Parts: C-alpha cells; structure tokens; sequence
RNA sequence: UCUGAUGGAGGAUCGAGUUGAUACUGACGUGCAAAUCGUUCAUUUCAAUCACGUUUAGGGGCGAAAGACUAAUCGAAAAG
RNA sequence: GAGAACUUUGAAGACUGAAGUGGAGAAGGGUUUCUUGUCAACUGUGAUUGAACAAGAGUUAGCCGCUCCUAAGGGAUAGCUGAAAAGUGUUUAAAGGGGUCCCCGUCUCAAAAGGGAAACAGGUUGAUAUUCCUGUGCCAAUAGUAUUAUGAGUUAGAUGGUAACAUAUAUAUAAAUGAACUCCUUUACAUAGGCUUUACACUCGGGGUGCGUUUUCUUUGCACUUUACCUUUAUAACAAACCUUGGAAUCAAUUUACUUGGAGAAGAGGUUCGUUGAACUCAAUUCAAAAAUUUGUUUUGUAGCAAUAGUAAUUCGUAAUUAUCCGAAGUGGUAAGGACUAUCCUUGAAAAAAGGAGGGAACGGCUUUGUGCUUUGCUACUCUUAAUACUUGUAUGAGCGUACCAACAACCGCAUCAGGUCUCCAAGGUUAACAGCCUCUGGUUAAAUAGAAAAAAGUAGGUAAGGGAAGUCGGCAAAAUAGAUCCGUAACUUCGGGAAAAGGAUUGGCUCUGAGGACAUUAAUGUUAACUCAGAACUGAAACGGACAAGGGGAAUCCGACUGUUUAAUUAAAACAUAGCAUUGUGAAAAGCCACAACUGGUAUUAACACAAUGUGAUUUCUGCCCAGUGCUUUG
RNA sequence: UUAUCCAUUUAUAGGGAUGAAUU
C-alpha cells in the first residue's frame, strides 16, 4: 500500500536492490532473480 | 462424546455477559456512621434505564460527610420514587416509600425490595422489576427478622439488615406477550448468549445424551440425579417430582 | 453532469467526513468537508441549552467569543430562564419558612 | 476585501507603515471610473467607488513613497 | 370511517401470531401507550418513556412506575398500607 | 352506529442492488473455474448486509443442529 | 520497421452508458511508476508492443495521515498456584501527579473508517503535489527586563433595557480581578416517518461569443457565458428558545401530521441561538424634511475576495490587446442542518482535551521607623492585544508514510485464470425508478489467434398449419397478461386478511375543447408558474403499456403456524429456530449450573418478573387411564 | 474469640432523649 512502516519500506528497498544483474566486469573474468508477479518475497 | 453446550457456557469465552452499555452496579450505599445512627437524605436526581435489566436505576446523590462533595449512588428505584425526591437512609429514617431502613425497624406486614440478606451487603435480594418481600415477623428480642422473598421462601436476617420500602418499580412485566423471535433476540441481545436454545433431543448423541435415535426420544428418564456430572446433569436435575402441579 | 473526488484520506462517509461541494474559480468541482455541529450547554433543571453562549466543538470553544459565553449573572446562564427565576422566587421563599418555623416554636 | 464609503476612517489607513501594494482598473459601468486597491497585511483592501473626480482624488492622497503596479 | 371494527391498533400484526394472543395484548395496548395523570400538573399527559420510566407531557420530570401502566395496583396498595401508619 | 372526512405502524407486499442458490437434474465436466457460466428463482427495515479490530484452539472450540465449520484438510484439523 | 489483423497517427463504423474497463478509493502487491534503449526467452497467433529485458530517474507536509485518547480486548506488576513451563491478574498497593501538609492515583499496548490544533485557490513535472511555485491564511508554542501604544477598569474592577435580551468594531470587538476545594457542560452518540431550509446537481426563455441538412420549409438544428480558504457581514424570514399584556368560554394560536396555553392563549407589542455567508439600499451619496443627528428619493458595486486569476471568439511581429460576462426563474436528484412525531421486555461507548461556574486564599505605588505587620509626606495607577530591542542553547514548526496497480493482466486463486475482494457521482428520452434501453463528458474498439467456407452434429436462440399434454414418473422446458386507469371481486377467516382473488373494459393516431395557484384597484376587471379528468369527431390496413420492462390463474389434500436458519462443493425440506405452553433446580459467596492441575474463575455491573436445565412448538379445542418396571425424589 | 472462613469499604464519627452546608 501506499501508507507503509520505515522498516518495510527499508526491506522492499533493499530486495529492490538485490533484484539488479552482475556487473560486466565482474561476469568479463545471478540465480537469485525475483519478479515482483512471479515470486513473492513474503513480506 | 464432545464436550455438550452447557458444558461450555462455564468457559466464559462467548457466554459472559454482554455488559458495554451497563451503567453500572446497583448497590445500596456503604454503612456509615450516619447511616447507622440516623437519616441521611440523598437526593435522586435522575431515573436511568440499565440496559440488562428491567428494572429502572436510581442516581441518587449524598452529600459525603467525611470531606466537602457530593457522591453518586446506582440504586435500584421502587415503584412511585421520582427525579428530585429526597431519600432518606438510616436507622432513623421514616418509614416511607423509598427510604432504606434496618429490616428490624420496620413494622411487620410492610413490603420492601432491595433487601440485603447479611449486614453491609448494600444490596443482596429482591431485585428484579416487581418483586417484593414482606416482613412476616419481629423476633422477640430484636436482632432477628423474618421475611418472606418473592419467591415464597421463609426467610431470617438480623434486624440490622438494610432494605429499601416499597417495591421495584417496572412490575408486572412478564405479562405482555413476547410476539416473536426478534425482540426476544432483541431481549438477549443486552444479556447473555443463551438464545436460541436448540433441543438437546434434535442433536447427536456425540454432543447431548439427549441426540440421537431414529425417532427423536430422550430414551431414558430425563430426571437425572443431583450427583450426575457436568455432561451428564441434561434433564430434570433431581426433580421431586413431573407433570403440571396441582396447587 | 460532473463527477467527483474525495481528498481527507478518510474515504468513508462517516459522521466527521460529511462532504460539501462548491464550485471553484478555476472551473472544476471540489471536496470540501464541513466540521461537525458541536452540541449546546444545557440546564440542570427542565433539560434547556443556555442561551448567550454557542456551541462551537471544544478545539473552537477554546477561542470562542466571551459575551457569547456566559451572561454576567449569578451563575453565569447554568439555568434556563423560566427556571432561575423559580429558583429565585423558592429562596427567599424557603428563607422566610425557616424563619417563622422557630420563631413560633414557642 | 473592505467596501467601504466611510472617508475619515480610510483616511485614518494613511499613516499604517506596512502598506505597499496598489492596484488600479478602468471599469466602464456602461461611465469610466476604477476600484482603487491598496495592500493591508491582514485582508484585502478594495475601494468601490462612486464618482471619478473622488476615485482621482484619492488615487493621489496615497503617499507614494512605496511601489506602484496593476494587473493590467 | 371506523377502518377496524375490533381489531384496533394491533392491525399492524395483520393475521401473524395467535388471534387469542394479540387479543391478550388487547387488554394491555389501550394503556400501555395511554396518556396518564401526572401529579405534578394535574394535566392526563405522562407516557411511556422506557420499561419502568414515565414522563408528562409539561413537567420534564421522571418517576419510576410500572412496565406499561404509570401504576400497578401492587405498589398502591403497598403505598396505601405504609400511608395509613 | 355506519356512511362518508384526516394520517404513516408493521420481524407487511412487489421489486433493482446486496445477500444467496429453486429449477433447467441447461452449458461445462482433458472446464474460464479442484464449484464456473446462462436463464429461472429466493431475499431487500430487519433474527438485515458488509468492513476492520477483537475473543474462543484440537478429544478442544463453535454450531437457529447438517456430524455442520474450525485456511481446497473434520464421526477428532494441520506440523514434526 | 527486415518483417505489421492485434505498434503509432488520421478518417469512419461502433461499444462502455450515469450501478462505467471513469476519477479518487483501503487491504494486498513492491518499483509493476517515468524517460531512453531494446527483443535471447516470455507476452499460449503475430509483435517493431508490453506489467518482459537493460541503463538512469522519480515519492518534498507545522495544516493530509500515523504519532495522542480511550473501546471490544492483549501483555505485564503485586500476590497466589505450579517441579518448572505456565495459569490468573488486587485475591491484606507501604503504588506516580496536583496544589501547599493534605488530596488524587496499577503500568503499558490496542482504531491510517471512533474522539482529534490548524489550508485554500491558481500554476508547475517525462514521473510528486491541497507536500513544489505565487498569493492569501490558519493552529500550536514562545525564558528574564526597558519601551510603546490601544482599549478598558481604577486614587479593589461597567451598560441599559417595565423584559426577554443584549452589552468594548483598537491592525484584532483583548481589556467587567481571583487560590485550595467542589459541581456541571462540551467531546457524546439508536431507528423510522414525513415537513422545511440551504448549498451543490440538473433545467428553462429572451441578451454577449461558432458550426449546418435546406431537390422543399425556416428569427432555422444546435454550440461556448466561472469565483476557493477568508466576515458574528449586517440581514431577513422562518425553525426553536425566551418578557410586558389582552386575561378568552360563544376557548384560542396554530402543524402536512399534533402541539401549546390562564405554571399564559386570540390579540398586541419585544428580544438570542441555526441555517445558507447577498439577500433587504448592505458600504455611501444627488437631494428633501427631522434635528446639537434619523427617515425617504436618485448615482457606484457580478454585498465585501472578484478579475485582474481561470475560461471563451476574431485579428495580429511571433508578443498582444479587443469586447462580453444579463434579467430572471423552474424540477427536486444528492448531501447537510432544523424543528417535530413515533418505536423498543432493544434506550442505542469511553477517555484524552477544552470550557463554565460556586468559594473567597491573595489585590493601589515611591521612600522612610521599629519588628510579612502600625506608622509618617506625595498620590497620578494596574492590567488586558500587538509587539520593539539586550539576556539563556540558536527561542518555531520533530520523525515516518507520500511513486504506481487496486484488478480491466500489477492482490488471492500454481497463470497475463469469464472466479473472489472494502465508498461517491449521475442529463435527456422513457420512466414510478440509481430498472431496462440509446446518447452526453471520461474511457475503449481489447480479450491464449485470424481468414475462407458454411454441410452433418453440438450449443444459445426464433418461428411454425390443424390439434392442444394425446408427450412424460411428473406440463420438465417453453408459451400464455403481466404497466397504468376505471369497474368488479367468492368460499373461508384468527375479522387483520384472502385480494393483484376470479373476471372485464380502455390505452392506438390526431382535430378538439373545456375545467382545478401566487402577484391589485375602489362586486369587478390586469402580470405570471400544473397534469389530472371528460365527452364529440374523424382517422389508420378492426388495430396499438407498440421497443424495453413486466403475476398465469382456479378447486382441493398432506406437512410445517408465520418472518427467519441450515448439510461452503450432490439433499433448502416436512429438518432447525422461533413466539406460545409446560416441567425441574436454586435464597448465595458453606446457593444452582458450569470451567479449572491448583490458585481461582464464568453466569455475575446478576438475585426468583432472576439465572440455570429440559420437553413441546402460533391461535382454537383438548391433553384420558396406569407409580407395578426403570429412573428421580422424601421420612424414619 | 484467637485458629480458620465469608462480606463491605475511602477499612472515615464511642452508647442512651430538585437551590447550600469545606478554608
């Protein structure tokens, strides 16, 4: 919802954040992708 | 078997009363000095509806004597007693309509209600609308009295017992018809949850020793002992007898 | 016809989100939520509202208007008029009943 | 807004050391005349007014030691 | 006209509930919702204000009486004897 | 007394919505759906409907009573 | 674009259709939002699209909410039980505040729909807005002194009114002292019914600004004209509350309804609270007569914001000025208020917080004597609102939420699932109607596919001569009128009903006609707003609530009295419940019934007109005989 | 009545003849 708690609000940042690809760089030397339809990360 | 429907009004989850619009507890005022040596008038400032009850409330208030203030008392209202009418409560008190008094003070003969079956019991008996007792008898000696409740039972109460002259006011109101289920449910609704009552006989025998059967029977004598236990005591606890009286 | 929209974040229609709409200078069809109607003090004997004073819930009735508060009287309008002039007329009343009481007492 | 035809209270505005704003129209009632406005911290300030040669009169008892503009 | 000829104001049960039942209710409806006598005034203007809770018409002041009558001859004659001491 | 004259009660009536689910024993029955779709039907001032909060926990609860419901699980849930 | 039925644009044909795939909505989701790029997989056909993929970005509050209060209730404290785990929560509170010794007093959590400090308009972004910008406000808070003023009251505090009533318009109407202690009020409350007011909604004709059929008619069909928060505005009427006074009776004022009155009415005069926040000349004048100042007649203003902001038509460098913006009303759709009436064996929260009061602890100053007190001289004085400037920390304004969906593919159903899931709004036409049907703003033209052909069969319908239930277990299914007006309506009955009983007629189309309110003149004549009836015509394909929408009735029998409830997903019933009837137990904390391992608890904020336990099941009329048996129960 | 048990309260005055009221 749009009225939401500091601390759930902290956790959908955060698994927002964790959802990104690994970097080119590091891939030039992720299996835990969500969709938010897809996968419900339960909070 | 499960565990039957008497069985779990005990529990108190869903069977305590439903109390959020009571005005509160009817209790005559505590004993005092004053009351004991005399009158102390208090005056009843307004007539309250408690919704549990029949019976009308009295506010009545009495100006403390122990500081500066007044102090309000919920006491069941007799029949006849008015909103600015001055109540007076004591030993000394005339008696009149209205007025608490020692139960050994009154003559004999007189109708009271709120009577209080031990000494500083501010109200114990003869409660509910219309109800009264009688004082049949004055020991010889004083400090004993005999009633008769409502419910023609014979009764002794020291003399210094307190009770209210006259009789509860709503009287007689068992005697319009209950039309229909709503307003019984309406009835309820303010008391208990013990409405609808459904026949033990139309259940299964899994949840009343009544349930059961291809005929809808009790089966077996439904005059049960006063010995039985909880899922047991179903019928007619230790009936003395059945069938209509006979006066 | 125009078509509305509600903006107090309280979306149900209860006794305090009772809605009003006029319409705006820029054209268009706003909200706007009257308060609630406070209720009036009133007497202790014939059960009266008091007059020179009005009803404003507590938040306004602490800035309300002092004439329209209290008449500069006795107590101050606790009691409806047809009713404090009875008070007035039992006082004195009383205060001469007492009086001849012992003074025939003997 | 103040619709006032009172002259020595609106006079009595002439010394308020917070005053700043005029506004001044050309309003043709069928007759040229306008509805001087000067600025009052607390409400708005709005002449109506009832004869031109008054509206110029008093379009120039204003001190002008402050800022002048129109919304026209 | 006169619209019932005995059924009264019990007309709006219609034909529910027993006939001797709302004729049972009959000897209680011409009282229950009457007009009694306050004391106070003298004008026949009390009425039924909840169970046990009756009001004038001119006073605004309350008494403590019976369910549907201002009265029950139980607490007048109740009254009678505690008057005549 | 009736004939005519004035009014707004009822667990009153019809009826959308809501809440359900009578029949077609219709469709579907490798379904849109582990209960749906269509028409028909019951219900609408009250024992009415809904929301959130809150209480009652397994030989227990809760039941206007069908061995009903208690997270697709009930003549003793689910998990280890 | 490599590639287009399903990407975009324009044209058309349509849909959603006032109860919307429309705007805001909570729960749930969590970046799905926005821009740019992009197509390996997914988007059940295609796809260049996308809620997919990739990179960046985006959510701004003193006023909107949470935060505070208390409710159903939860946790805990003291105890008390228990091996503990845990159970219960004042069961011998030595338990926090006030004022200045006493008084009061378990703690804490529980509402984003209950209570509650204070915001509106316009504009702005690719994405946020009553949060940003412009302007205008509002609320709460603000430590010690020297200046100011205003208003008051004063050398410790006013006004009239025979009355109700009212009483300070400075920037703002502040300016009529006050302790302990106490008593009220606001917060603060159900349902039903109609009446009324106001705002909004819609609508009507002639004024200011644009499009069009016109083989044939046209003052022609239609289309664009605003004002927030901010003022007891004053009003005014009416709603209600309140005084002098007639002192009725040959009772009267009155309401839609009944309400009120000799504890005051005709009738008369007189005054607050409640609404909408321009209405009646409201803020003045030109002028007249009253008079040490009022009433009337004329001019300004969309009563005061206010037009200048916003909106709109024609020109005009690519920036602008232009002119209008008016008289009025009519329906009652939705909200809210008001005064009422009625209903209950149903009486329909609390607290935080705020206010009013009773009472009278303390009240004019400078300096001076002795010990807060008598005293000597002078008397100018004191507060309320706004601040000004030096001094304590710096003397305003925390923290969190704020994007988007809310289902139509963003939620739950294993999914982009025909399922499920919490408010408001509503023109015409038709209407009784938020019904159905068509359109108007807004949205859409999309659905896990498209062409062509069109047989069988399926499925969803439609119509069928003559017969009319012969079909079938059974009229299953379908048909049959069904709106409204007028007429007519049986048995039976609990007298209330049955009942829309049954059964008829009309309604089509038009030419008609006629009849039923508010505004004024000295019995009459003028301005201006209904939809109810009626009979004569003729007519039109002897046929018409034309679509939509909308009872099949009757005679009986069985069961259940009725309203209601039920086996979520095979049984809705005759089952359950229900009012009524009857029986039983119990006089109380050594009681009845029930819970618990104990402690203790529910009923119980209760008290026989009660609580508990049963059976029967409206009303009416009855309810027979049997106590041997089995139960229950009582004496010795 | 001391053990023990119950009830009431703010543990708030030794026995006999509808206006308020505290410093």
């Amino acid at each position: 919802g749009s009225i939401k708690r500091f601390r759930l609000k902290q956790r959908l940042g955060k698994c927002r954040r964790q959802n990104r690809p690994v970097p080119h760089w590091y891939r030039l030397k992720n299996t835990k992708r969500r969709h938010w339809r897809r996968t419900k990360l339960g909070l | 078997g499960r565990v039957i429907r008497g069985q779990r009004k005990g529990r108190g989850s869903i069977f305590k009363s439903h109390n959020h619009h009571r005005k509160g507890a009817a209790k005559l005022r505590h004993l005092d000095y004053c009351e004991k040596k005399g009158y102390i008038k208090g005056l009843v400032k307004d007539i309250i509806h408690d919704p549990g009850r029949g019976a009308p409330l009295a506010k009545v208030i009495f100006k403390r004597t122990e500081k500066y203030g007044k102090k309000e008392e919920l006491i069941i209202a007799s029949e006849g007693m008015f909103t600015g009418q001055y109540i007076s409560c004591g030993t000394k008190a005339p008696l009149s309509v209205g007025n608490i008094l020692p139960i050994g003070k009154m003559p004999e003969g007189t109708l009271i209600c709120n009577l209080e079956h031990r000494t500083g019991n501010r109200g114990t008996l003869v409660k509910a609308s219309g109800c009264y007792a009688t004082v049949v008898g004055q020991s010889e000696d004083g400090k004993k009295t005999k009633v008769r409740l409502p419910s023609g039972a014979k009764k002794t109460i020291d003399a210094k017992a307190r009770a209210m002259v006259g009789v509860v006011g709503a009287g007689g109101r068992i005697d319009k018809p209950i039309l229909k289920a709503g307003v019984a449910h309406h009835k309820y609704r303010v008391k208990r949850n013990c409405w609808p009552k459904v026949r033990g006989v139309a259940m299964n025998p899994v949840e009343h020793p009544h349930g059961g059967g291809n005929h809808q029977h009790i089966g077996h004598p439904s005059t049960v002992s006063r010995s039985a236990p909880a899922g047991q005591k179903v019928g007619l606890i230790a009936a003395r007898r059945t069938g209509l009286l006979r006066g | 016809a125009q078509r509305v929209h509600y903006r107090r974040h309280n979306h149900y229609n209860t006794k305090s989100n009772k809605v009003r709409p006029v319409r705006t200078p820029g054209g268009k069809l706003t909200i706007h939520v009257v308060k609630k109607k406070a209720g009036k003090p009133k007497c202790a004997d014939c059960k009266t509202a008091i007059q020179g004073v009005k009803a404003l819930r507590p938040a306004d009735n602490y800035r309300a208007r002092r004439k329209n508060r209290t008449v500069a009287r006795a107590y101050g309008g606790s009691i409806c008029a047809r009713c404090i002039r009875e008070r007035i007329m039992r006082a004195f009343l009383f205060e001469e009943q007492k009086c001849v009481r012992q003074v025939l007492k003997e | 807004p103040k619709q006032i035809t009172d002259i020595r209270k609106f006079l009595k505005i002439s010394r308020k050391p917070d005053t700043t704003a005029v506004i001044i129209m050309k309003k043709k009632s069928k007759t040229v005349i306008t509805k001087l406005k000067l600025r009052t911290k607390k409400y708005l300030y709005t002449m109506v007014f009832a004869d031109r040669k008054k509206a110029e009169r008093i379009e120039n008892s204003l001190l002008p030691s402050l800022k002048r503009i129109y919304y026209p | 006209s006169r619209r019932t000829k005995k059924v009264g104001l019990t007309g709006k049960y219609g034909t529910r509930y027993g006939s001797s039942l709302r004729k049972q209710i009959k000897k209680i409806e011409l009282m229950q919702h009457a007009k009694y006598l306050c004391t106070f005034c003298g004008k026949t203007a009390t009425k039924r204000t909840c169970v046990g809770i009756w009001k004038c018409k001119k006073c605004k002041r309350k008494v403590c009486g019976g369910a549907w009558s201002l009265t029950t001859p139980a607490a007048v004659a109740a009254k009678s004897t505690i008057i005549r001491l």
